[PDB]
RNA sequence: ACCCACUCGGCACCUUACGAGAAAUCAAAGUCUUUGGGUUCUGGGGGGAGUAUGGUCGCAAGGCUGAAACUUAAAGGAAUUGACGGAAGGGCACCACCAGGAGUGGAGCCUGCGGCUUAAUUUGACUCAACACGGGGAAACUCACCAGGUCCAGACACAAUAAGGAUUGACAGAUUGAGAGCUCUUUCUUGAUUUUGUGGGUGGUGGUGCAUGGCCGUUCUUAGUUGGUGGAGUGAUUUGUCUGCUUAAUUGCGAUAACGAACGAGACCUUAACCUACUAAAUAGUGGUGCUAGCAUUUGCUGGUUAUCCACUUCUUAGAGGGACUAUCGGUUUCAAGCCGAUGGAAGUUUGAGGCAAUAACAGGUCUGUGAUGCCCUUAGACGUUCUGGGCCGCACGCGCGCUACACUGACGGAGCCAGCGAGUCUAACCUUGGCCGAGAGGUCUUGGUAAUCUUGUGAAACUCCGUCGUGCUGGGGAUAGAGCAUUGUAAUUAUUGCUCUUCAACGAGGAAUUCCUAGUAAGCGCAAGUCAUCAGCUUGCGUUGAUUACGUCCCUGCCCUUUGUACACACC
């Protein structure tokens, strides 16, 4: 047939990053705990899930995408 | 037509290592046994066999 | 000189074979393993080679005599069956000609093939047996090609990573053709389903049809193939299966060391033809009668009414039977099979047309129909797949199939007005009557039909009739092109198709060549079906109108058969 072409530059993939994440609570002087990052008021996301802070933007990743609560 | 009547065919593909071969089987059933159709080939012509007679004998007649 | 008989010795031929031979053959090539009449000469697998060398003869050319080393499994003879021939003799056929028809080849366009062009213009096939073929009428899809964008649908096994998270997804922005989280920013989400690697798989319209199956085409519009018992031969084989005749036919008759048979042909099957005989029918139809319209009236004529009743089965339908067997008679012939004519008959060309179809051959075509398939290739920056867009249509040109034409046996306009084979909608939008609207194409409201019930009597077209035109590229012809309207579809630009106005080309019967065809056939003419969302100038079938000319032959071409040659048998590639 032919075999190969290309003007260079191959597309990569994704990472899903690292992060030893969930440090985003705050436990006080033995031993009260106050959750940072506000949680999501959907019937499908039982408060365990949280909102990511961007700009304007607060976002439920649990809703695989859905819903855009903003304060 | 007797084909439709009396022969049964079947091909089968047997799949071996070097390639495949085809089996082709033919069977011709005895038409005399046919049970539910022509009991013979359209060919068949049977002549019934006469009986050796002892004729002659001048008239005569029976009564009842 | 001639005729007859005989006899020595000649040149030969004929017929047999006791006998001989590996056979072909042979009155010797016989009288040979039952091996001896006398004598001469030569050969001992094939090449090397009649070569080297020595001797001898010769003017020469060369004659006679005449090795080895080495190489090699065969070379050779006769006969048999095939295969083949640019040998001979017969045949057969409208894919041959004769007698003719209608044409193609010339034109415009349609359509395939080449060629060129191209990002790509995907590809198979090239005499009959490639080129309107791949059911191949491609706008997406199809799709194989080109410009580019995702996804894994990477089974399984081992290992690695790793719950302090293997991996998953994403809103907005950026980006992108794109409201693809493709990638990137950002920071949630997911919880052992993945991700990495190795191994192993997997898909593929990737290659190989010169690895295969299966199917198909071709030889073949052909008539060939085989076994029993006997005859011939050491044998492979042959005869049977053949000079002639006859048939569409190895179909038969007849001749006959053959007799009597089996495959294929025939028979058979399907369809078209004939049934006032049989069984029937509100899904077919007839006569009568009720109800009823029109005209005439003297009873009459022509209609209406899926049931107002009665009877029938001619027409229609499809079950069962019947019918034809070239019958009767005649002419011809080996008075054989048969052929020919007249009568009758629905039918007498295998009744017409098909289906089926032995053995064998081909490197025929098909891996691009198949989740048929071996092997090779490729497998995540994919030759997997899908999404967007282009392309298969691209145009100096060569070749094929076609369509429409050059008019007056016609075009146009009114009017007459007649088929046959089909097909149609369920978890759906198929076939469409009727009513309106619209110049048309179409639109809209309803409706019947899963159908002998409705579309549909498919009122099809050629055709027939009365008119206009009047031989003028004319009103024959309708290419090309403009401008508008609609239909299919997500989508119509490179115009899907349909309609309207306008534009009005070549073509004035076609050189060399070439195709098909013998009766409801050729030709003319439409229609249904396949394809199909939309698109037939294609095909498969169908009926409508309906001829001229053979009813022969071997000139051409093609093939088959015998005879014959062969050093071929992987068979003249
Ligand atoms: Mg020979
Ligand atoms: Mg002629
Ligand atoms: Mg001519
Ligand atoms: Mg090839
Ligand atoms: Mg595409
Ligand atoms: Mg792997
Ligand atoms: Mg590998
Ligand atoms: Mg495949
Ligand atoms: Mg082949
Ligand atoms: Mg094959
Ligand atoms: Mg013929
Ligand atoms: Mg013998
Ligand atoms: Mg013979
Ligand atoms: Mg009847
Ligand atoms: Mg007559
Ligand atoms: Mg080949
Ligand atoms: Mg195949
Ligand atoms: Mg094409
Ligand atoms: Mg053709
Ligand atoms: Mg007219
Ligand atoms: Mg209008
Ligand atoms: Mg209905
Ligand atoms: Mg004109
Ligand atoms: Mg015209
Ligand atoms: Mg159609
Ligand atoms: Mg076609
Ligand atoms: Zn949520």
């Amino acid at each position: 047939k032919k075999v190969y072409t290309t003007p260079k530059k191959i597309k990569h993939k994704h990472k899903k990053v690292k992060l030893a994440v969930l440090s985003y609570y705050k436990v006080d002087a033995e031993g009260k705990v106050t959750k940072l990052r506000r949680e999501c008021s959907n019937p499908t996301c039982g408060a365990g899930v949280f909102l990511a802070n961007h700009k304007d933007r607060l976002y439920c990743g649990k809703c695989h995408s859905v819903y855009k609560v903003n304060a | 037509q007797p084909v439709n009547d009396f022969i049964d065919t079947a091909t089968r593909h047997v799949l071996m290592r070097q390639g495949v071969l085809g089996i082709k089987v033919k069977i011709m059933r005895d038409p005399a046994k046919s049970r539910t159709g022509p009991k013979a080939l359209p060919d068949a012509v049977t002549i019934i066999e006469p009986k050796e007679e002892e004729p002659i004998l001048a008239p005569s007649v029976k009564d009842y």
